[PDB]
RNA sequence: CGCACGGAGGCGAAGAACCACAGAUUUCCGAAUGAGAAUCUCUAACAAUUGCUUCGCGCAAUGAGGAACCCCGAGAACUGAAACAUCUCAGUAUCGGGAGGAACAGAAAACGCAACGUGAUGUCGUUAGUAACCGCGAGUGAACGCGAUACAGCCCAAAC
RNA sequence: AGCUUUACUGCAGGCUGUCGCUGAG
């Protein structure tokens, strides 16, 4: 497919949010990413 | 047009004018249709101008059949703006009234005189 | 003495006999070939104008609306029905065609305000109403002590919501005694029984 | 901090024009100098040039430039 | 008002481009066309610009791949910041 | 050819897409409406009554 | 130095944090208004509809939102009647248009305890399940008045 | 509930008279 440049933003940005918890947000709250998504077993929008 | 039965010549309409100025500055005379109206009601009109290209035409209809039903004599001009500035008014007037001419009676007494046999 | 706005009034008391009705058999040929809102530099009926607030001046406008005649256009029903609202042919609306055109015309002019309207004749298939508008914004109107009033906001679209005259006529609110116990104050509030 | 507001509002109009543009420049030679990731920074300053342009640039909309 | 040029693309491609082409890599405002994104770079480096190609990365960001004329050195340039 | 599992194949056509103006993915890029917020269709925003209960 | 207790570092007696008020900034799409577009793009813009008009977008208006409330329009059926058609559910559900901080109403071509009486309008209590309606079936259903709440009375058209 | 018909009752639609538009001899 053609992506244009604000779905690519998009897709960019739906990436980014795909990242883990950074190991120190666990120990500045004395101790989970619930937005996770796996490229092909969930779906994003468009 | 609807209240219009006789057409007349574009030069008595000239001398009629004509009259009517100086009748604003030697006697008197009535700016407006209603103005108009009262003084064939009162008696006190000489001579009455109406317009011809009046819109709506209900404002001026009666001026003919009024006017006859009490002597006084009326007659038409072309121009709305015309009768005004005649009058003396920098806006047009839809009609207007010689009430007591002036220095013009001998004139105004023909434009009279000149409609009637204008028939 | 008789003014001679009198003469205009009377003169529409029979639309039908003398001037007005030769005078009415030409304008509607050309009224007929006009649209659905027409602004107009002077009322037809400048008597009823006048009684009805009109005014020569700034921010005062003035329009004839066309609007057809007859019952409601309605569609049939597509499902059940009981006997009773199968109806088409005879069910008609209940705001006059008056008002509906008091509407049509305050939405062609988006900035102005009803202020009133009145019939000026119909020929065989439609009606048409002149509608006498205000402009609430013009500074010759907000310091007009006869017309001042239209500008507050709480009468902003009073004519859709049944603040002019012939809305409260419509709404059955003439009578304030016997009849209007449905009417009076709003038909909403009596739950729509009026 | 290091630049606080009187010292902005002694500035003339081509002064702080002129300390923008130097501070503009300690910045992105920062962003250039953490994008290779090096570890010389220091924090809490990076975070301050930011603040001070902002300071800046909103003495400069009330001294009207 | 933002900026055209945000700070230098520095990664081992990106220092192949400088090594071996004379070649400064950014990350330059999205909005920004390869025009802009010239006069920026010879202003702020003071240098001067033979060509540069535009990208828009799947990071949200526009990275512009920026050749110097041989009289300038990618190396140089890069080493004082 | 049966209309379940084997029919389910050929559905690779994009419609609803993210709506520009509310951000839902109802836009239909064929329709160029909204299914949600009516965008394309409406000036006002999409909203029925019947989105809840009467008395609520 | 947010939630958020890490690491590095920093800010604050030049009175920081924090709070109140006022102000600055405030990307893109969005009524969305130069034109087009799944938030981007193409070459100066109140687009569109209006009023005024220096007839020039020059000065202005509209648009859309909001928890429900409010006003004007369109208007079911399940159901009840132990079936069902009028009736009922109900002018309800739902739909179209629109106002405000509240709306609407409002200074009698009223009332009609008929009077030598009351005196703008809402609303509350009552009048009353009364009068009235109705396959006179099932059901439907006020008002004047009274006690209260709050009180407020005016402007044109025309005559001259 | 779908369907039928010279089942009950109604609703569109078609045909037709009449009124308005609508006037002169
Ligand atoms: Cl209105
Ligand atoms: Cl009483
Ligand atoms: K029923
Ligand atoms: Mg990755
Ligand atoms: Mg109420
Ligand atoms: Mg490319
Ligand atoms: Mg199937
Ligand atoms: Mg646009
Ligand atoms: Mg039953
Ligand atoms: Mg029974
Ligand atoms: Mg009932
Ligand atoms: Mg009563
Ligand atoms: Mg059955
Ligand atoms: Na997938
Ligand atoms: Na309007
Ligand atoms: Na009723
Ligand atoms: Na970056
Ligand atoms: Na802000
Ligand atoms: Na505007
Ligand atoms: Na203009
Ligand atoms: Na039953
Ligand atoms: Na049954
Ligand atoms: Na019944
Ligand atoms: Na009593
Ligand atoms: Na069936």
């Amino acid at each position: 497919g053609k992506k244009s440049k604000a779905t690519k933003k998009r897709l960019a940005k739906l990436d980014n949010q795909n990242s883990r918890v950074p190991a120190w947000v666990m120990l500045k709250t004395d101790r989970r990413n619930h937005k996770r998504r796996h490229w092909r077993r969930n779906d994003t929008d468009e | 047009p609807v209240y219009v039965d006789f057409d007349v010549p574009a030069d008595l309409e000239d001398d009629a004018l004509e009259a009517l100025e100086v009748a604003r500055d030697t006697g008197a005379v009535k700016k407006g249709t209603n103005e108009t109206t009262k003084s064939i009601e009162r008696g006190s009109a000489e001579l009455v101008f109406v317009a011809e290209d009046v819109q709506p035409e209900e404002i001026v209809m009666h001026i003919p059949e009024l006017a006859d039903e009490k002597g006084v004599p009326f007659i038409f001009v072309e121009q709305q703006d015309d009768l005004g500035h005649a009058a003396g008014l920098e806006v047009g007037s839809a009609a207007a009234a010689v009430t007591d001419a002036g220095e013009a009676d001998a004139d105004v007494e023909d434009i009279a005189d000149k409609v009637e046999e204008l028939r | 003495a008789r003014s001679a706005y009198s003469y205009i009034r009377d003169a529409w008391e029979n639309p039908g006999d003398g001037q007005l009705a030769e005078l009415q058999w030409q304008r509607q040929q050309e009224w007929r070939n006009e649209g659905a809102v027409e602004r107009i530099e002077r009322p037809t009926r400048l008597d009823k104008a006048r009684s009805q607030g009109y005014k020569a001046k700034q921010g005062v406008i003035v329009a004839r609306v066309s609007v057809r005649k007859g019952s409601a256009r309605k569609r049939r029903h597509k499902a059940g029905r009981r006997s009773k609202r199968q109806g088409v042919t005879r069910i008609t609306r209940r705001k006059d065609i008056q008002r509906v055109a008091e509407e049509r015309a305050s939405r062609t002019f988006p900035n102005l305000r009803v202020l009133n309207s009145y019939s000026v004749g119909q020929d065989g298939r439609q009606k048409w109403h002149e509608v006498i508008l205000i402009d609430p914004n013009h500074p010759a109107i907000q310091n007009d002590d006869d017309l001042s009033w239209i500008c507050a906001d709480d009468q902003a679209d009073r004519v859709f919501r049944g603040l002019t005259g012939a809305g409260r006529r419509n709404r059955g609110l003439s009578g304030k005694g016997k009849g209007s116990e449905k009417t009076r104050p709003s038909l909403r509030s009596n739950g729509g029984k009026g | 901090t290091v630049l606080h507001v009187q010292e902005i509002r002694d500035m003339t109009p081509a002064e702080r024009e002129a300390e923008l543009d130097d501070l503009k420049t300690e910045l992105l030679n920062a962003r250039a100098v953490q994008a290779a990731g090096g570890a010389p920074e220091n924090p809490g300053r990076i975070k301050e040039l930011r603040k001070a342009i902002a300071r800046i640039k909103t003495i400069q909309g009330e001294e009207g430039d | 008002s933002w900026d055209v040029i945000k700070h230098p693309h520095v990664t081992e491609k990106a220092m192949n481009d400088m090594d071996f082409q004379n070649k400064l890599q950014f990350a330059v405002d999205d909005r920004a066309s390869k025009g802009e994104v010239a006069d920026a770079v010879e202003e702020q480096y003071d240098v001067t610009v033979e060509q540069v190609n535009t990208q828009n990365t799947m990071d949200g960001e526009k990275k512009a791949v920026v050749r110097l004329s041989e009289d300038d050195d990618a190396q140089e340039v890069a080493s004082r910041i | 050819t049966g209309a379940g599992t084997p029919s389910q194949g050929k559905k690779n056509t994009t419609t609803h897409t993210k709506c520009r103006r509310c951000g839902e993915k109802s836009y239909h890029t064929k329709k160029k409406v909204c299914s949600s917020c009516g965008f394309g269709k409406s000036a006002k925003r999409r909203d029925y009554e019947w989105q809840s209960k009467a008395g609520e």
